[PDB]
């Protein structure tokens, strides 16, 4: 894009742990409505 | 014989720009680097789950035996247990065991590669 | 980059704009290293200097040249931010003029002109390098600058060692010295022309010394008081003394001495008597003794003591007579008396056959002599303002006078005999519209047929 | 950030810091034009931020 | 590059007899028409003595005309001045001047560093 020269390496990093907390999210939200009994 | 003006100029400028790019980049040296330890780190991350991963794929198995010291809550001490996905979970992690043993290979031989060249050094010779 | 790249004058940005510049480099310094130049003085100037010479082309400074009133090629720069680098690919450029164009690089390649001779550098700070330097010093005449401090004159003025022509138009009166910055006049022993304009108090030393080698000096004090104490005689070759607006208030006792000079002018010197005429004629060169803008009650009767008289100018005075003695020299020939407060001109005046321009203009002369006229060798006879009724019918047999000028006076008759002379057109016979029209037609359309070519 | 984004990009790839960078002859008129032009820009930019 | 070195100036009681040296640099001294200048305390710096290239003439300002003597000697490159009986308004500093630089590339003129004298 354009936009990728402004962000150093730790913004990028933090976005990728972002994304990867997100996914844990998700399968932790997925796995406790399909069952938490 | 005859080249456009725009032509030579441009090629004029590529040279240049070519000739700052070789003197701004041959004093990094961190792409080999970064490069080099990637490799270095899919190999032994190679290395450790064969290993453990091939230890511990036989310690999967259909029919089990549980004895969980549960007499207040059911009265029965043992339990023979059976697990339905044994079997599946069995056969994908051979099938996981032999594409890290193919990336394997394939990351020994990218490390061979990189050791027996000095990379650093460019033959330029034919 | 500021100290790698000689492009020191990047100043530091401010908060908003160096955060960015951090993130940048935090990056890819290439791209603020890129961005960098455009924050640069000098990427700017040497972008103007290169839109400048792709604005002045070649054609466009040769149409723009010019001719001065010394005849000759001259090219005129005017608040230009920088000489184009097509200036100097005309060959035939033979005067630069140079104002308010600040911070100004002679290049070498000034050394491709040839013919340049002369140097204007108005309100410029001139800076150049050793091949231009050295072919100025081997390729120039005439140098011009103008300047109100001494810094800014160039500190190689005196390295320029086949200069002929020197023009200062500044203020060298610095504090409490003796004109220390130009004394280094003494380093150009080629110079013929001097032109001192700084409003002088005390003549400095280093031009009394320099002058004994000096052809033509002019000063102009405007108005400033001048004094002398024997400066004057140390020269013995000058020929030209122009002493325009120098506060004289008398005629100096220093300038006795210089009998080889020709060319005398004491304009705006506030002269009360100039009865020193007798001290002149140890002069037998002085030819072009100019007196005019001055405060003259009456001309002494010693100038016909002199007879080497050619030029003489005593315009802008109060002289109620022109004594006879004066038209004793024969051999005047640009002899201008206008606006002085005369009464009538002798007939002596008939004698001068050798005179060319007369200007009578504001002059109270009720009527002119007929012996006047009797000289044929006539060239211009200027009237302005004068007291005149009529005009003398004897003026037709002149056929050497160019021009005349009639304006102002109340004249209402024009004699016939005016219209017969081989050497007469429109322009050169100037009159009052309505005075025109009382000659018979039949030669206007005859003058007016030649008046083409 | 998108205004200052854009000239960055402009200034980056622009031949007259190319040949600023060389030096460390002929220039076309509009490539010219199109510096000065964003010369004025970049400082009326600067003088903006 | 050019340079010049004053040399030779102190204090010194009246009547004394100094002669002041300049070193000088690559621009020869048999050119580089050359001046000794002075700075006086509590006035304006004026110029004393001027040797010229080329005949070797001789320049001086009417206040220090009769008793300040100035040289140039070739092989070494020096410029000399020597004063006899110095009065107590020669107190002042003193500078090699050079307004002509040598033959070729004709350099811009330089100030000299200068020596304080003084006559008590």
């Amino acid at each position: 894009p354009a936009y990728r020269i402004l962000k150093p390496w730790w913004d990028v990093f933090t976005d990728y742990i972002s994304i990867v907390m997100l996914m844990i999210a998700v399968f932790g939200g997925t796995l406790q409505v399909t069952q938490d009994k | 014989g005859v080249l456009d003006k725009k032509e030579g100029e441009q090629a004029k400028a590529l040279f240049e720009k070519v000739k700052k790019f070789r003197t701004h980049v041959e004093e990094g040296d961190i792409v080999y680097r970064l490069y080099m330890r990637q490799t270095i780190i899919k190999v032994i991350k190679f290395a450790l789950i064969i290993c453990y991963t091939v230890y511990y794929v036989h310690n999967i198995k259909f029919d089990v035996d549980c004895t969980v010291d549960i007499e207040s809550l059911t009265g029965y001490r043992t339990y023979r247990c059976a697990h339905p996905l044994a079997t599946l979970f069995k056969i994908l992690a051979s099938f996981y065991i032999s594409l890290v043993i193919f990336y394997g290979l394939i990351c020994m031989y990218t490390l061979w590669w990189m050791l027996r060249r000095s990379l650093k050094k460019y033959s330029f010779e034919s | 980059i500021r100290e790698e790249s000689s492009y020191s004058d990047i100043p530091d940005v401010k908060n908003d704009f160096a955060f960015m510049l951090h993130l940048i480099d935090q990056y890819d310094p290439l791209y603020s290293k890129r961005f960098a130049v455009f924050l640069s003085e000098v990427s700017e100037n040497k972008l103007r200097q290169l839109n400048l010479n792709n604005e002045w082309t070649l054609d466009k400074l040769r149409q723009r040249l010019t001719k001065n009133a010394q005849d000759k090629l001259e090219l005129h720069l005017f608040m230009l931010s920088g000489i184009p680098d097509t200036v100097f690919d005309l060959v035939e450029l033979e005067v630069l003029k140079l104002e308010l164009i600040p911070d100004v690089t002679i290049p070498p390649s000034i050394a491709q002109l040839t013919g340049l001779k002369e140097l204007w550098l108005y309100h410029t700070a001139a800076k150049i390098e050793a091949p231009a330097l050295a072919f100025l010093r081997e390729n120039l005449r005439a140098l011009h600058i103008k300047f109100t401090d001494i810094k800014e004159i160039p500190l190689w003025i005196y390295s320029l060692k086949t200069l002929e022509e020197l023009h200062l138009t500044g203020n060298l009166s610095a504090e409490n010295n003796r004109y220390i910055v130009i004394d280094g006049l003494r380093e150009l022993k080629r110079l013929k022309v001097l032109r001192l304009k700084s409003n002088l108090s005390k003549l400095p030393q280093v031009v009394t010394d320099v002058g004994v080698h000096l052809q033509k000096l002019s000063i102009n004090n405007e108005g400033t008081k001048l004094i002398v104490l024997n400066s004057l005689k140390k020269m013995v070759n000058l020929t030209e003394l122009e002493l325009i607006r120098c506060d004289l208030e008398r005629i100096p006792h220093s300038i006795f001495s210089l009998h080889n000079l020709q060319e005398i002018d004491l304009k705006d010197n506030n002269l009360k008597t100039i009865e020193e005429i007798i001290s002149f004629q140890h002069l037998h060169r002085l030819t072009c003794l100019k007196l005019w803008y001055n405060h003259i009650a009456y001309i002494p009767i010693q100038i016909g003591n002199l007879t080497n008289l050619e030029r003489l100018y005593l315009n802008r005075n109060k002289i109620e007579k022109i004594p006879t003695q004066l038209f004793y020299c024969r051999k005047l020939r640009y002899l201008d008396l206008s606006h002085n407060n005369l009464t009538f001109l002798p007939a002596d005046i008939g004698l001068l056959q050798n005179l060319q321009n007369l200007a009578v203009t504001a002059n109270r002369i009720e009527a002119l002599p007929p012996e006047l006229f009797q000289c044929r060798k006539l060239r211009a006879l200027h009237l302005g303002n004068n007291v005149l009724q009529s005009l003398p019918s004897r003026v037709g047999e002149l056929t050497n006078l160019t021009q005349i000028e009639l304006r102002g006076n109340r004249l209402e008759c024009l004699p016939v005999e005016l219209g017969e002379c081989p050497l007469l057109k429109r322009s050169g016979l100037v009159v009052e519209e309505d005075l025109f029209s009382t000659l018979p037609p039949e030669v206007k359309e005859r003058l007016w047929r030649a008046d083409k070519e | 950030l998108e205004h200052f984004v854009s000239i960055l990009l402009k200034c980056f790839d622009s031949p007259w810091t190319t040949r600023a960078l060389s030096e460390t002859g002929v220039l076309d008129k509009k490539e010219g034009e199109q510096a000065k032009a964003l010369f004025e820009k970049v400082k009326k930019f600067r003088t903006h931020v | 590059q050019v340079q010049l070195v004053e040399s030779g100036g102190g204090l010194v009681q009246a009547g004394g007899s100094l002669r002041l040296s300049c070193a000088a640099s690559g621009f020869p001294v048999y050119q580089a028409w050359m001046w000794w200048y002075r700075q006086a305390p509590g006035k304006e710096r004026e110029w004393v003595a001027a040797i010229e290239s080329e005949g070797q003439y001789t320049w001086y300002a009417d206040s220090v005309k009769g008793r300040f003597t100035i040289s140039r000697d070739n092989a070494k490159n020096t410029v000399y001045l020597q004063m006899n009986s110095l009065k107590p308004e020669d107190t002042a500093v003193y500078y090699c001047n050079v307004k002509d630089t040598g033959h070729t590339t004709n350099q811009y003129d330089y100030w000299g560093q200068g020596t304080q004298v003084t006559v008590s």
